[PDB]
């Protein structure tokens, strides 16, 4: 098992991160600047293309080779505790999946990165033709995520349900998983992503009419279904009661950016204070959060640089 | 100018999430007549007009992008509404054509 | 329907609720444009002003009429650009109505 080596292996990569200063530079510079900018770093090692599709292209595979390879480095209990981790980027490119094989639509334009399902999976599940079969090559390589999947489907074959239930049930599965995986640093992290899914779940769905305990899974830290039920009828006065969570900064905000941009900032620094623990799953934690939303402002960056859109719609959205 | 806001700013974070945002959202418009036709009978020959409103959602897709997926769907309705104001004018263009050209005739 | 414009910002008109086949493939999108109109089965067509055709003529003697509108105008990129106020009225000012 175990993270000794793979801990290790991870340290060097904490290397190369992109420092907050790098973001700082690129929104100065214009885009041919930002391309030789870019070039220095670990993404730019990627690079194939001036233009957009490249840009998203070199920062996914920096992402693929860097970070979609940590759960083959280990094995067993190790593997499980790093796995529900990478399961999230997963349920993206089998929510992705799921969908082209039933509508019918091309293989193309999805994700795709490995993680705990191999590309191969990917591909002989798309080319499966009954639903239960296509199962059956997911469940594969184990994981959670499969068990979730598979009593979603028993109930169901239409395809917006299987979406909402294989979420809300996923990380419902994480969870109890997870608490039995144990280490505080975890547990922290555990209860704010629950937390802020159900927040933004909440968001997503506002005004649907629809049940507001529905929007609450277990999980919580100080979130209750009546603030769901007020937060529903579109009142937000709900978030200016909630303080003692790192939520106390969404107080006096009624705006659905301003809002869900909040979610993701707490998130981040949860991760970003978990390298006081970096025994166990603590600092691929740290690690993962970070590569995901270092890729994410080069890819705003490159936007906003080519298009030429105003500096502060971006230059907000950048930093947390 | 606030349709757009979302659409250019969801596109290298799109081209795999492109699939997410059209599920949850209310899906296409038709393609025969999916605008609603008006005729008209007025001075400067017979021209028919139309509105540009059809359904598209708001604020509802489940999820993808904390942000951008539900901006981007509340966004179609800026193409829809914006799109009536020229939908009246063009149209109404072609009708000022005629009196214009008979006139100086 | 289908909007034509620019192939980036033709991406988001693709989008469920809005239905769209831009993307530039000619400087005034002609051949894309004039195969499209063609059939008229798409509720709605609509050229932006990052491409619009500067002889009209072209497409009106292909469609041979329509009840539908054409060209809408469209900005077809953002850059903070609302100088499709003024320049609309222009374009309404010298083809018709009073001169200047």
């Amino acid at each position: 098992d175990d993270f000794a080596y793979l801990n290790a292996r991870v340290r060097v990569r904490r290397g190369t991160l992109l420092k907050e200063s790098f973001f700082q530079e690129a929104l100065d510079l214009s885009f041919a600047d930002f391309l030789r900018l870019l070039s220095e770093t670990v993404y730019g090692g990627e690079l194939a293309g001036q233009g957009l599709p490249d840009v998203d292209r070199a920062v996914l595979r920096t992402q693929a080779k860097l970070v979609g390879d940590l759960p083959r480095l280990v094995t067993g209990e190790a593997r499980e505790a790093v796995r529900l981790l990478l399961l999230r980027n997963d349920l993206h490119n089998l929510q992705a999946l799921l969908r082209a094989k039933a509508t019918g639509r091309p293989f193309e334009e999805v994700l795709l990165l490995p993680g705990t399902l191999r590309e191969e999976v990917w591909r002989q599940a798309y080319e499966a033709q009954d639903p239960a079969g296509m199962a059956q090559v997911l469940a594969v390589p184990g994981h959670p995520l499969a068990r979730a999947l598979r009593a979603v489907l028993r109930e169901t074959q239409d395809l917006a349900r299987v979406e909402a239930l294989l979420a809300k049930r996923f990380f419902e599965d994480v969870a109890k998983a997870a608490k039995g995986l144990d280490q505080p640093a975890l547990r922290d992290y555990l209860a704010l992503e629950v937390d802020a899914e159900n927040l933004r779940t909440a968001f997503k769905l506002q005004g649907s009419g629809l049940a507001p305990d529905a929007f609450f899974l277990k999980g919580g830290r100080f979130v209750d279904r009546v603030r769901f039920a007020r937060l529903m009828e579109g009142d937000y006065a709900v978030l200016d009661e909630l303080s003692g969570t790192p939520f106390s900064g969404l107080s006096g905000v009624r705006d659905l950016k301003a809002l869900e941009r909040g979610l993701r900032c707490v998130l981040l620094k949860e991760a970003k204070k978990g390298v006081q623990d970096p025994l166990g799953v603590g600092l691929v934690l740290a690690y993962v959060k970070e590569r995901e939303w270092e890729a994410v402002r080069l890819r705003l960056l490159a936007r906003r640089a080519y298009f030429g859109l105003p500096r502060a719609q971006v230059e907000e959205e950048v930093v947390c | 100018q606030a349709a757009k806001e979302a659409y250019a700013a969801l596109l290298l974070a799109q081209a795999f999430d492109g699939p997410e945002v059209v599920a949850g959202a209310a899906l296409g418009v038709p393609p025969l007549e999916g605008v609603e036709a008006e005729v008209e009978n007025v001075w400067g020959s017979k021209v028919p007009r139309l509105k540009a409103t059809f359904p598209d959602g708001a604020l509802l897709s489940p999820v993808g992008t904390p942000a951008y997926t539900l901006e981007a769907s509340r966004a179609f309705r800026r193409y829809a509404e914006a799109l009536i104001r020229v939908a009246n004018t063009e149209t109404r263009l072609k009708k000022i054509g005629e009196e214009i050209k008979k006139t100086t005739r | 329907m289908a909007v034509i414009a620019d192939p980036e910002t033709a991406q988001g008109f693709r989008l469920a609720g809005l239905e769209g086949y831009g993307a530039s493939s000619a400087e005034e999108a002609q051949s894309l444009l004039e195969t499209l109109v063609e059939r008229g089965g798409y509720a709605l067509v609509a050229v932006d002003e990052a491409l619009l055709p500067d002889p009209e003529r072209a497409v009106e003697r292909l469609m041979r009429g329509r009840d539908l509108p054409v060209l809408l105008p469209i900005a077809g990129l953002k850059e903070a650009f609302q100088g499709h106020d003024v320049e609309g009225y222009m374009r309404e000012l010298v083809r018709k109505t009073i001169g200047f």
